[PDB]
Protein backbone atom coordinates (compact mmCIF):
# COMPACT_ATOMS: atom_id res chain seq x y z
CA UNK A 1 0.00 0.00 0.00
CA UNK A 2 1.90 3.17 -1.30
CA UNK A 3 1.88 5.97 1.18
CA UNK A 4 4.06 9.36 1.00
CA UNK A 5 4.66 12.29 3.61
CA UNK A 6 7.11 14.42 4.38
CA UNK A 7 8.78 14.88 8.07
CA UNK A 8 10.86 17.60 9.14
CA UNK A 9 14.74 17.48 8.97
CA UNK A 10 15.19 18.06 12.71
CA UNK A 11 17.29 15.59 15.02
CA UNK A 12 15.53 14.39 17.43
CA UNK A 13 11.81 14.82 16.15
CA UNK A 14 9.77 12.07 16.91
CA UNK A 15 7.26 12.51 13.90
CA UNK A 16 4.02 10.17 13.44
CA UNK A 17 3.01 9.42 9.86
CA UNK A 18 -0.51 8.32 10.64
CA UNK A 19 -1.75 6.10 7.25
CA UNK A 20 -5.48 5.28 7.22
CA UNK A 21 -6.36 2.30 4.89
CA UNK A 22 -9.89 1.93 4.12
CA UNK A 23 -10.73 -1.66 4.89
CA UNK A 24 -8.37 -1.86 7.73
CA UNK A 25 -7.88 -0.48 11.23
CA UNK A 26 -5.45 3.02 11.18
CA UNK A 27 -1.44 2.66 12.02
CA UNK A 28 0.28 5.04 13.31
CA UNK A 29 4.41 4.77 12.28
CA UNK A 30 6.36 6.68 14.10
CA UNK A 31 10.22 8.10 13.29
CA UNK A 32 13.15 10.09 13.77
CA UNK A 33 16.26 10.89 12.57
CA UNK A 34 19.50 10.37 14.56
CA UNK A 35 22.12 11.48 12.05
CA UNK A 36 22.48 13.09 8.79
CA UNK A 37 25.82 13.53 6.96
CA UNK A 38 26.09 15.60 4.61
CA UNK A 39 28.97 14.96 2.44
CA UNK A 40 29.73 17.31 -0.77
CA UNK A 41 32.18 15.69 -3.64
CA UNK A 42 35.45 16.99 -3.99
CA UNK A 43 38.33 17.72 -6.07
CA UNK A 44 41.96 18.02 -4.56
CA UNK A 45 42.96 21.41 -6.44
CA UNK A 46 46.30 21.22 -4.68
CA UNK A 47 48.27 20.70 -1.18
CA UNK A 48 50.22 23.67 1.07
CA UNK A 49 52.38 22.71 3.76
CA UNK A 50 55.33 25.05 4.86
CA UNK A 51 58.15 25.30 3.07
CA UNK A 52 62.37 24.67 2.93
CA UNK A 53 64.40 26.67 2.09
CA UNK A 54 67.71 24.63 1.02
CA UNK A 55 71.28 26.03 0.92
CA UNK A 56 73.71 23.96 -0.78
CA UNK A 57 77.19 25.48 0.76
CA UNK A 58 78.54 27.55 -1.10
CA UNK A 59 80.88 26.88 -3.91
CA UNK A 60 83.85 29.20 -3.72
CA UNK A 61 85.93 28.88 -6.86
CA UNK A 62 88.88 31.70 -6.12
CA UNK A 63 91.84 31.78 -7.42
CA UNK A 64 90.06 31.56 -10.61
CA UNK A 65 86.22 32.60 -11.69
CA UNK A 66 83.00 30.31 -11.42
CA UNK A 67 80.02 30.76 -13.57
CA UNK A 68 75.97 30.84 -12.73
CA UNK A 69 75.38 27.01 -13.47
CA UNK A 70 71.49 27.89 -13.58
CA UNK A 71 68.78 25.32 -12.58
CA UNK A 72 65.28 24.11 -12.84
CA UNK A 73 64.59 23.52 -9.19
CA UNK A 74 61.10 25.25 -7.71
CA UNK A 75 62.14 28.64 -7.35
CA UNK A 76 65.91 28.18 -7.76
CA UNK A 77 67.90 30.58 -7.31
CA UNK A 78 71.86 30.62 -8.11
CA UNK A 79 74.14 34.34 -8.06
CA UNK A 80 77.69 34.38 -8.86
CA UNK A 81 79.92 37.27 -6.74
CA UNK A 82 83.57 38.37 -7.50
CA UNK A 83 85.60 40.62 -5.40
CA UNK A 84 85.52 38.22 -2.19
CA UNK A 85 87.28 36.91 0.19
CA UNK A 86 86.47 33.97 1.60
CA UNK A 87 88.00 33.90 5.51
CA UNK A 88 87.44 30.58 6.73
CA UNK A 89 88.82 29.80 10.27
CA UNK A 90 92.15 29.45 10.77
CA UNK A 91 93.29 31.85 7.79
CA UNK A 92 92.34 32.93 4.94
CA UNK A 93 90.96 30.48 2.18
CA UNK A 94 93.27 30.51 -0.65
CA UNK A 95 96.63 32.03 -1.80
CA UNK A 96 94.78 34.72 -3.78
CA UNK A 97 93.68 38.34 -2.81
CA UNK A 98 91.84 39.00 -5.11
CA UNK A 99 89.65 37.42 -8.26
CA UNK A 100 87.77 35.23 -6.62
CA UNK A 101 83.84 33.81 -6.97
CA UNK A 102 81.16 32.58 -4.78
CA UNK A 103 78.25 30.83 -6.41
CA UNK A 104 75.97 30.73 -4.22
CA UNK A 105 72.29 29.11 -4.57
CA UNK A 106 69.33 28.63 -2.55
CA UNK A 107 66.05 26.99 -3.97
CA UNK A 108 62.72 26.11 -1.73
CA UNK A 109 61.42 22.60 -1.17
CA UNK A 110 58.79 21.12 0.85
CA UNK A 111 59.21 20.51 4.41
CA UNK A 112 60.60 17.00 5.30
CA UNK A 113 57.61 16.37 6.93
CA UNK A 114 54.26 17.29 5.43
CA UNK A 115 52.81 14.01 4.83
CA UNK A 116 51.85 14.58 8.57
CA UNK A 117 51.11 18.47 8.43
CA UNK A 118 49.37 19.90 5.19
CA UNK A 119 46.16 21.52 4.51
CA UNK A 120 44.30 20.25 1.61
CA UNK A 121 42.60 22.61 -0.84
CA UNK A 122 39.63 20.89 -2.30
CA UNK A 123 37.19 22.39 -4.50
CA UNK A 124 33.55 20.97 -3.41
CA UNK A 125 30.40 21.22 -6.00
CA UNK A 126 27.79 18.87 -5.21
CA UNK A 127 26.53 17.79 -2.17
CA UNK A 128 25.32 13.97 -1.20
CA UNK A 129 22.65 13.31 2.04
CA UNK A 130 23.14 10.26 4.22
CA UNK A 131 20.98 9.94 7.24
CA UNK A 132 20.35 7.36 10.06
CA UNK A 133 16.50 6.89 10.55
CA UNK A 134 14.46 4.80 13.39
CA UNK A 135 11.32 3.68 12.35
CA UNK A 136 8.99 2.18 15.60
CA UNK A 137 5.58 1.22 13.83
CA UNK A 138 4.22 -2.45 16.12
CA UNK A 139 7.24 -3.17 17.26
CA UNK A 140 10.29 -3.61 14.98
CA UNK A 141 12.37 -0.56 17.21
CA UNK A 142 14.86 -1.22 13.84
CA UNK A 143 17.33 2.07 12.77
CA UNK A 144 19.11 1.93 9.00
CA UNK A 145 21.19 4.03 7.56
CA UNK A 146 20.16 5.71 3.76
CA UNK A 147 21.14 8.07 1.58
CA UNK A 148 18.47 10.82 0.48
CA UNK A 149 18.26 10.90 -2.71
CA UNK A 150 14.96 9.06 -3.67
CA UNK A 151 16.99 6.11 -5.12
CA UNK A 152 17.91 4.13 -2.09
CA UNK A 153 15.23 1.69 -0.68
CA UNK A 154 15.62 0.37 2.65
CA UNK A 155 13.72 -2.72 3.77
CA UNK A 156 12.44 -2.70 7.59
CA UNK A 157 10.62 -6.08 8.29
CA UNK A 158 8.87 -6.17 5.58
CA UNK A 159 7.49 -2.49 4.97
CA UNK A 160 9.93 -0.66 2.11
CA UNK A 161 10.79 3.15 2.80
CA UNK A 162 12.77 5.00 0.23
CA UNK A 163 13.46 8.56 1.92
CA UNK A 164 13.04 11.05 -1.11
CA UNK A 165 15.75 14.00 -2.37
CA UNK A 166 16.17 17.04 0.46
CA UNK A 167 13.41 19.46 -0.81
CA UNK A 168 15.94 22.11 -0.21
CA UNK A 169 19.87 21.52 -1.76
CA UNK A 170 21.38 24.43 0.64
CA UNK A 171 25.24 23.58 1.59
CA UNK A 172 26.85 25.34 3.96
CA UNK A 173 30.43 24.80 1.93
CA UNK A 174 30.58 27.34 -0.40
CA UNK A 175 32.34 26.48 -3.82
CA UNK A 176 35.89 26.37 -2.52
CA UNK A 177 37.09 25.42 0.87
CA UNK A 178 40.11 24.30 2.62
CA UNK A 179 40.66 21.48 4.55
CA UNK A 180 43.74 22.04 7.34
CA UNK A 181 42.96 19.45 9.91
CA UNK A 182 39.86 19.16 11.50
CA UNK A 183 38.23 22.68 10.04
CA UNK A 184 36.82 22.92 6.74
CA UNK A 185 36.95 26.88 5.71
CA UNK A 186 35.08 28.62 3.25
CA UNK A 187 38.40 30.53 2.11
CA UNK A 188 38.80 31.61 -1.67
CA UNK A 189 42.48 29.96 -2.25
CA UNK A 190 44.53 31.14 -5.13
CA UNK A 191 44.39 28.54 -8.50
CA UNK A 192 47.35 26.50 -8.66
CA UNK A 193 50.51 28.23 -10.26
CA UNK A 194 49.49 31.43 -9.02
CA UNK A 195 50.24 31.87 -5.24
CA UNK A 196 51.30 35.39 -3.90
CA UNK A 197 54.38 35.00 -1.52
CA UNK A 198 53.10 35.31 2.54
CA UNK A 199 50.00 34.50 1.94
CA UNK A 200 47.99 31.03 1.76
CA UNK A 201 49.66 28.69 -0.89
CA UNK A 202 53.02 30.20 -1.54
CA UNK A 203 54.13 26.54 -2.27
CA UNK A 204 51.50 24.58 -4.15
CA UNK A 205 51.99 20.86 -4.78
CA UNK A 206 49.43 19.21 -6.65
CA UNK A 207 48.91 16.30 -4.48
CA UNK A 208 50.89 14.96 -0.74
CA UNK A 209 53.06 12.18 -3.40
CA UNK A 210 53.26 14.73 -6.27
CA UNK A 211 56.81 16.71 -7.07
CA UNK A 212 55.38 19.79 -8.80
CA UNK A 213 55.93 22.52 -6.31
CA UNK A 214 55.02 25.41 -7.95
CA UNK A 215 57.20 27.66 -5.16
CA UNK A 216 57.06 31.42 -5.73
CA UNK A 217 58.39 33.05 -2.57
CA UNK A 218 60.56 35.80 -3.31
CA UNK A 219 63.91 33.75 -2.22
CA UNK A 220 66.58 36.63 -2.88
CA UNK A 221 70.48 36.54 -2.52
CA UNK A 222 72.63 39.15 -1.24
CA UNK A 223 76.71 39.13 -1.76
CA UNK A 224 78.49 37.75 1.46
CA UNK A 225 79.93 40.82 3.71
CA UNK A 226 83.97 40.38 3.36
CA UNK A 227 85.35 38.17 5.55
CA UNK A 228 83.18 35.05 6.06
CA UNK A 229 81.30 32.46 4.06
CA UNK A 230 77.80 32.86 4.70
CA UNK A 231 75.20 32.67 2.29
CA UNK A 232 72.38 35.54 2.69
CA UNK A 233 68.91 35.00 1.35
CA UNK A 234 65.80 37.29 1.86
CA UNK A 235 62.93 34.68 2.11
CA UNK A 236 59.36 35.98 2.88
CA UNK A 237 58.32 33.75 5.54
CA UNK A 238 56.37 30.49 4.92
CA UNK A 239 52.65 31.93 3.88
CA UNK A 240 51.09 28.69 4.67
CA UNK A 241 52.53 29.79 8.79
CA UNK A 242 51.04 32.71 8.54
CA UNK A 243 47.42 31.52 7.08
CA UNK A 244 47.49 29.41 10.92
CA UNK A 245 47.78 32.90 12.61
CA UNK A 246 45.12 34.36 10.50
CA UNK A 247 42.57 31.71 9.40
CA UNK A 248 40.31 33.19 11.11
CA UNK A 249 36.93 31.68 12.21
CA UNK A 250 36.87 27.90 11.17
CA UNK A 251 33.48 26.59 9.59
CA UNK A 252 32.94 24.75 12.75
CA UNK A 253 32.09 27.70 14.17
CA UNK A 254 30.09 29.27 12.07
CA UNK A 255 28.19 26.90 10.29
CA UNK A 256 24.02 28.06 9.49
CA UNK A 257 21.80 25.84 11.31
CA UNK A 258 23.82 24.32 13.81
CA UNK A 259 25.46 21.97 11.13
CA UNK A 260 28.07 20.26 12.98
CA UNK A 261 31.12 19.67 11.02
CA UNK A 262 33.48 16.71 11.12
CA UNK A 263 36.57 16.07 8.90
CA UNK A 264 38.54 13.57 7.20
CA UNK A 265 34.96 12.23 5.12
CA UNK A 266 34.88 16.09 5.41
CA UNK A 267 30.76 16.40 6.22
CA UNK A 268 27.95 18.55 7.98
CA UNK A 269 26.23 16.68 10.11
CA UNK A 270 23.32 17.56 12.07
CA UNK A 271 21.94 19.82 9.47
CA UNK A 272 18.43 21.10 10.92
CA UNK A 273 17.07 22.12 6.95
CA UNK A 274 14.05 21.55 4.90
CA UNK A 275 11.89 18.23 4.81
CA UNK A 276 12.37 14.09 3.89
CA UNK A 277 9.84 13.36 1.55
CA UNK A 278 9.52 9.60 2.44
CA UNK A 279 7.83 7.39 0.45
CA UNK A 280 6.37 3.83 1.63
CA UNK A 281 5.11 0.39 0.19
CA UNK A 282 3.44 -1.65 3.22
CA UNK A 283 2.46 -5.16 3.00
CA UNK A 284 -1.05 -6.31 4.15
CA UNK A 285 0.39 -8.06 7.22
CA UNK A 286 1.79 -4.95 8.73
CA UNK A 287 -2.42 -3.68 8.94
CA UNK A 288 -5.03 -5.05 11.47
CA UNK A 289 -8.43 -6.13 10.33
CA UNK A 290 -11.05 -3.73 11.07
CA UNK A 291 -13.48 -6.69 12.48
CA UNK A 292 -10.26 -7.28 15.26
CA UNK A 293 -9.75 -3.56 15.56
CA UNK A 294 -11.74 -2.64 19.15
CA UNK A 295 -14.13 0.15 17.70
CA UNK A 296 -15.06 3.30 19.12
CA UNK A 297 -17.84 5.16 19.88
CA UNK A 298 -18.82 8.47 21.36
CA UNK A 299 -14.90 9.66 21.21
CA UNK A 300 -14.54 13.22 23.13
CA UNK A 301 -11.17 15.62 23.98
CA UNK A 302 -10.98 17.18 27.49
CA UNK A 303 -7.34 18.74 27.34
CA UNK A 304 -6.85 18.90 31.43
CA UNK A 305 -4.02 21.86 31.13
CA UNK A 306 -1.89 22.80 28.27
CA UNK A 307 1.17 24.73 28.78
CA UNK A 308 2.75 25.05 25.49
CA UNK A 309 6.42 24.21 26.92
CA UNK A 310 9.26 23.02 24.35
CA UNK A 311 8.13 19.28 25.86
CA UNK A 312 5.24 17.52 25.92
CA UNK A 313 3.46 20.25 28.31
CA UNK A 314 0.13 19.55 27.78
CA UNK A 315 -2.21 16.45 28.79
CA UNK A 316 -5.37 15.52 27.21
CA UNK A 317 -7.86 12.54 27.99
CA UNK A 318 -9.93 10.92 25.97
CA UNK A 319 -13.73 9.43 26.89
CA UNK A 320 -15.11 6.82 24.75
CA UNK A 321 -17.16 4.18 24.71
CA UNK A 322 -14.89 0.56 23.87
CA UNK A 323 -16.81 -2.84 22.56
CA UNK A 324 -13.50 -4.81 24.04
CA UNK A 325 -10.02 -4.47 24.94
CA UNK A 326 -6.77 -4.16 23.12
CA UNK A 327 -4.23 -1.23 22.11
CA UNK A 328 -4.60 0.95 18.58
CA UNK A 329 -3.15 4.03 16.86
CA UNK A 330 -3.49 7.58 18.00
CA UNK A 331 -2.22 10.82 16.40
CA UNK A 332 -3.55 14.23 15.64
CA UNK A 333 -4.43 14.99 12.49
CA UNK A 334 -3.55 18.75 12.26
CA UNK A 335 0.00 19.95 12.54
CA UNK A 336 -0.12 22.28 15.39
CA UNK A 337 0.11 19.62 18.21
CA UNK A 338 2.17 16.39 18.46
CA UNK A 339 1.66 13.75 20.47
CA UNK A 340 3.94 11.73 22.90
CA UNK A 341 2.57 8.53 22.50
CA UNK A 342 2.31 6.40 19.33
CA UNK A 343 0.08 3.43 20.72
CA UNK A 344 -2.53 3.94 23.59
CA UNK A 345 -3.86 0.75 25.53
CA UNK A 346 -8.05 0.86 25.10
CA UNK A 347 -9.38 -0.16 28.41
CA UNK A 348 -13.51 -1.15 28.50
CA UNK A 349 -13.92 1.99 31.46
CA UNK A 350 -13.52 4.83 28.34
CA UNK A 351 -10.95 6.86 29.45
CA UNK A 352 -7.19 7.40 27.83
CA UNK A 353 -5.32 10.05 28.85
CA UNK A 354 -2.70 11.26 26.28
CA UNK A 355 0.71 13.93 26.57
CA UNK A 356 0.86 16.02 23.60
CA UNK A 357 2.97 19.84 22.79
CA UNK A 358 1.81 22.51 21.25
CA UNK A 359 3.55 26.26 20.73
CA UNK A 360 0.03 27.94 20.11
CA UNK A 361 -1.97 29.66 22.76
CA UNK A 362 -4.88 27.97 21.67
CA UNK A 363 -4.29 24.98 19.55
CA UNK A 364 -7.21 23.08 17.71
CA UNK A 365 -6.78 19.47 16.47
CA UNK A 366 -8.56 16.49 15.36
CA UNK A 367 -7.53 13.80 17.31
CA UNK A 368 -8.06 10.35 16.20
CA UNK A 369 -8.54 7.71 18.51
CA UNK A 370 -8.20 3.69 16.53
CA UNK A 371 -10.54 4.95 14.20
CA UNK A 372 -12.81 7.71 15.02
CA UNK A 373 -12.04 11.85 15.94
CA UNK A 374 -12.75 14.10 18.41
CA UNK A 375 -12.27 17.85 17.98
CA UNK A 376 -9.65 18.78 20.30
CA UNK A 377 -9.04 22.01 21.65
CA UNK A 378 -7.52 24.08 24.76
CA UNK A 379 -6.62 27.10 26.32
CA UNK A 380 -3.01 27.27 27.26
CA UNK A 381 -0.57 28.77 29.15
CA UNK A 382 2.82 29.92 28.53
CA UNK A 383 5.88 28.46 30.26
CA UNK A 384 8.20 30.52 32.40
CA UNK A 385 11.77 28.87 32.11
CA UNK A 386 13.13 31.25 29.36
CA UNK A 387 15.55 28.79 28.75
CA UNK A 388 15.44 24.82 28.58
CA UNK A 389 18.48 22.64 27.60
CA UNK A 390 16.95 20.24 25.26
CA UNK A 391 15.24 20.99 21.69
CA UNK A 392 12.06 21.88 20.47
CA UNK A 393 9.27 18.88 20.17
CA UNK A 394 6.62 21.15 18.48
CA UNK A 395 6.59 22.66 15.16
CA UNK A 396 6.21 26.18 15.75
CA UNK A 397 3.21 26.88 14.86
CA UNK A 398 1.82 29.95 16.92
CA UNK A 399 -0.96 31.02 14.91
CA UNK A 400 -4.10 30.36 17.18
CA UNK A 401 -7.44 28.86 15.55
CA UNK A 402 -10.69 30.39 15.22
CA UNK A 403 -13.11 30.24 18.81
CA UNK A 404 -10.00 31.06 20.80
CA UNK A 405 -10.44 33.33 23.25
CA UNK A 406 -7.73 36.09 21.24
CA UNK A 407 -9.59 35.63 18.17
CA UNK A 408 -13.16 35.28 19.56
CA UNK A 409 -12.89 38.40 21.42
CA UNK A 410 -11.37 39.49 17.64
CA UNK A 411 -14.66 38.09 16.28
CA UNK A 412 -16.96 39.67 19.25
CA UNK A 413 -15.57 43.65 17.97
CA UNK A 414 -15.66 42.54 14.43
CA UNK A 415 -19.31 41.12 14.57
CA UNK A 416 -20.83 44.35 16.88
CA UNK A 417 -18.95 46.37 14.13
CA UNK A 418 -20.18 44.57 11.38
CA UNK A 419 -23.51 44.83 12.71
CA UNK A 420 -23.51 48.60 13.03
CA UNK A 421 -22.26 48.75 9.29
CA UNK A 422 -25.17 46.83 7.85
CA UNK A 423 -27.32 48.72 9.59
CA UNK A 424 -26.17 51.75 8.41
CA UNK A 425 -26.52 50.51 4.61
CA UNK A 426 -29.70 48.93 5.49
CA UNK A 427 -30.95 52.80 6.81
CA UNK A 428 -29.05 54.38 3.66
CA UNK A 429 -30.71 51.60 1.06
CA UNK A 430 -34.42 52.32 2.99
CA UNK A 431 -33.88 56.08 2.47
CA UNK A 432 -33.03 55.90 -0.87
CA UNK A 433 -35.74 53.45 -2.04
CA UNK A 434 -38.08 55.70 -0.51
CA UNK A 435 -36.72 58.73 -2.49
CA UNK A 436 -37.36 57.19 -5.80
CA UNK A 437 -40.55 55.28 -5.54
CA UNK B 1 48.14 13.95 24.06
CA UNK B 2 46.23 15.49 27.82
CA UNK B 3 44.52 18.50 27.87
CA UNK B 4 42.55 20.31 31.09
CA UNK B 5 38.67 20.40 30.97
CA UNK B 6 38.22 24.19 32.06
CA UNK B 7 35.97 25.18 34.71
CA UNK B 8 31.71 24.71 34.08
CA UNK B 9 30.28 28.02 33.68
CA UNK B 10 27.63 29.75 36.02
CA UNK B 11 25.31 30.30 33.61
CA UNK B 12 22.08 32.72 34.69
CA UNK B 13 19.21 32.34 32.49
CA UNK B 14 17.38 35.63 31.26
CA UNK B 15 14.56 36.69 28.90
CA UNK B 16 16.13 35.17 25.59
CA UNK B 17 19.94 35.20 26.89
CA UNK B 18 22.00 33.88 29.00
CA UNK B 19 25.00 35.65 30.98
CA UNK B 20 27.61 32.81 31.70
CA UNK B 21 30.25 33.80 34.48
CA UNK B 22 33.59 32.63 33.15
CA UNK B 23 36.02 31.56 35.58
CA UNK B 24 39.16 30.66 33.64
CA UNK B 25 42.55 30.23 35.13
CA UNK B 26 44.73 30.20 31.85
CA UNK B 27 43.56 31.34 28.31
CA UNK B 28 41.13 29.60 27.32
CA UNK B 29 38.70 29.92 23.90
CA UNK B 30 34.70 30.71 24.09
CA UNK B 31 32.80 30.61 20.94
CA UNK B 32 28.87 30.56 20.81
CA UNK B 33 27.25 30.70 17.38
CA UNK B 34 23.55 30.59 17.24
CA UNK B 35 22.28 27.55 15.27
CA UNK B 36 19.13 29.32 13.21
CA UNK B 37 20.34 30.65 9.82
CA UNK B 38 22.68 33.08 9.44
CA UNK B 39 24.04 32.83 13.13
CA UNK B 40 25.94 35.23 14.79
CA UNK B 41 28.71 33.57 15.39
CA UNK B 42 31.75 35.28 18.35
CA UNK B 43 35.41 33.70 19.29
CA UNK B 44 37.33 35.40 21.78
CA UNK B 45 40.32 34.35 24.00
CA UNK B 46 39.06 34.57 28.00
CA UNK B 47 42.42 35.74 29.99
CA UNK B 48 40.59 36.67 33.17
CA UNK B 49 36.83 36.05 35.07
CA UNK B 50 34.10 37.91 32.92
CA UNK B 51 30.57 38.31 32.29
CA UNK B 52 29.91 37.52 29.02
CA UNK B 53 26.02 37.58 28.15
CA UNK C 1 0.62 14.10 38.07
CA UNK C 2 -2.94 13.13 37.40
CA UNK C 3 -5.15 14.59 35.44
CA UNK C 4 -8.73 16.45 36.78
CA UNK C 5 -11.96 17.01 34.88
CA UNK C 6 -15.21 18.07 35.44
CA UNK C 7 -14.54 19.81 38.99
CA UNK C 8 -17.46 21.26 40.59
CA UNK C 9 -17.87 22.16 44.92
CA UNK C 10 -21.00 21.08 47.05
CA UNK C 11 -21.06 22.49 50.16
CA UNK C 12 -22.87 20.55 52.58
CA UNK C 13 -22.77 22.52 55.70
CA UNK C 14 -20.98 25.86 56.44
CA UNK C 15 -20.77 27.66 59.56
CA UNK C 16 -18.58 30.54 59.51
CA UNK C 17 -17.04 29.62 63.02
CA UNK C 18 -13.63 30.28 63.97
CA UNK C 19 -12.37 26.90 63.23
CA UNK C 20 -12.85 24.95 60.12
CA UNK C 21 -16.75 24.85 60.15
CA UNK C 22 -17.22 24.34 56.89
CA UNK C 23 -17.19 21.29 55.06
CA UNK C 24 -17.29 21.17 51.07
CA UNK C 25 -17.05 17.90 48.54
CA UNK C 26 -15.39 18.22 45.13
CA UNK C 27 -16.98 15.85 42.43
CA UNK C 28 -14.60 15.07 39.62
CA UNK C 29 -13.68 12.86 36.75
CA UNK C 30 -9.79 11.41 36.97
CA UNK C 31 -7.49 8.95 34.68
CA UNK C 32 -5.65 7.08 37.60
CA UNK C 33 -4.72 7.20 41.85
CA UNK C 34 -2.62 9.85 43.54
CA UNK C 35 -2.04 12.85 45.47
CA UNK C 36 -2.00 16.11 45.02
CA UNK C 37 -3.13 19.49 45.58
CA UNK C 38 -5.83 22.04 46.98
CA UNK C 39 -5.98 25.28 47.45
CA UNK C 40 -8.81 28.50 47.30
CA UNK C 41 -7.36 31.12 45.32
CA UNK C 42 -9.76 33.71 47.38
CA UNK C 43 -8.94 34.63 50.56
CA UNK C 44 -12.54 34.61 51.95
CA UNK C 45 -11.64 30.82 53.07
CA UNK C 46 -8.79 28.62 54.15
CA UNK C 47 -8.81 25.25 53.76
CA UNK C 48 -7.51 23.02 56.42
CA UNK C 49 -6.31 19.98 53.92
CA UNK D 1 12.49 29.26 40.17
CA UNK D 2 11.45 32.67 41.96
CA UNK D 3 7.88 33.16 43.86
CA UNK D 4 7.27 35.77 46.21
CA UNK D 5 4.12 35.53 48.21
CA UNK D 6 2.69 37.66 51.87
CA UNK D 7 1.29 35.63 54.68
CA UNK D 8 0.18 36.80 58.09
CA UNK D 9 1.90 37.34 60.97
CA UNK D 10 -0.12 35.99 63.40
CA UNK D 11 1.39 32.81 65.09
CA UNK D 12 -0.51 29.53 64.81
CA UNK D 13 -2.18 30.67 61.32
CA UNK D 14 -2.04 28.04 58.65
CA UNK D 15 -0.76 29.65 55.76
CA UNK D 16 -0.69 27.82 52.24
CA UNK D 17 1.00 29.11 49.62
CA UNK D 18 0.23 27.86 46.24
CA UNK D 19 3.05 28.01 43.53
CA UNK D 20 1.84 27.48 39.54
CA UNK D 21 4.54 26.58 37.75
CA UNK D 22 3.67 25.96 33.66
CA UNK D 23 4.70 22.56 32.33
CA UNK D 24 4.96 20.99 36.24
CA UNK D 25 1.71 19.76 38.57
CA UNK D 26 1.09 23.24 41.07
CA UNK D 27 2.35 22.53 44.59
CA UNK D 28 0.90 23.59 47.73
CA UNK D 29 3.53 24.65 50.26
CA UNK D 30 1.78 25.28 53.86
CA UNK D 31 3.69 27.24 56.19
CA UNK D 32 3.13 28.89 59.48
CA UNK D 33 4.82 30.78 62.45
CA UNK D 34 5.57 29.52 65.67
CA UNK D 35 7.30 32.46 67.74
CA UNK D 36 8.11 35.99 66.39
CA UNK D 37 10.70 37.82 68.90
CA UNK D 38 10.89 41.18 68.70
CA UNK D 39 14.37 42.14 70.21
CA UNK D 40 15.21 46.12 70.18
CA UNK D 41 18.53 47.40 70.68
CA UNK D 42 19.39 48.79 73.62
CA UNK D 43 21.51 51.50 75.83
CA UNK D 44 22.27 51.39 79.11
CA UNK D 45 21.67 55.03 80.22
CA UNK D 46 22.21 53.97 84.08
CA UNK D 47 21.36 51.56 86.51
CA UNK D 48 19.43 52.84 90.48
CA UNK D 49 19.25 50.64 93.12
Amino acid sequence: YEHSTVMPNVVGFPYKAHIERPGYSPLTLQMQVVETSLEPTLNLEYITCEYKTVVPSPYVKCCGASECSTKEKPDYQCKVYTGVYPFMWGGAYCFCDSENTQLSEAYVDRSDVCRHDHASAYKAHTASLKAKVRVMYGNVNQTVDVYVNGDHAVTIGGTQFIFGPLSSAWTPFDNKIVVYKDEVFNQDFPPYGSGQPGRFGDIQSRTVESNDLYANTALKLARPSPGMVHVPYTQTPSGFKYWLKEKGTALNTKAPFGCQIKTNPVRAMNCAVGNIPVSMNLPDSAFTRIVEAPTIIDLTCTVATCTHSSDFGGVLTLTYKTNKNGDCSVHSHSNVATLQEATAKVKTAGKVTLHFSTASASPSFVVSLCSARATCSASCEPPKDHIVPYAASHSNVVFPDMSGTALSWVQKISGGLGAFAIGAILVLVVVTCIGLR
Amino acid sequence: CRVPMAREPTVIHGKREVTLHLHPDHPTLFSYRTLGEDPQYHEEWVTAAVERT
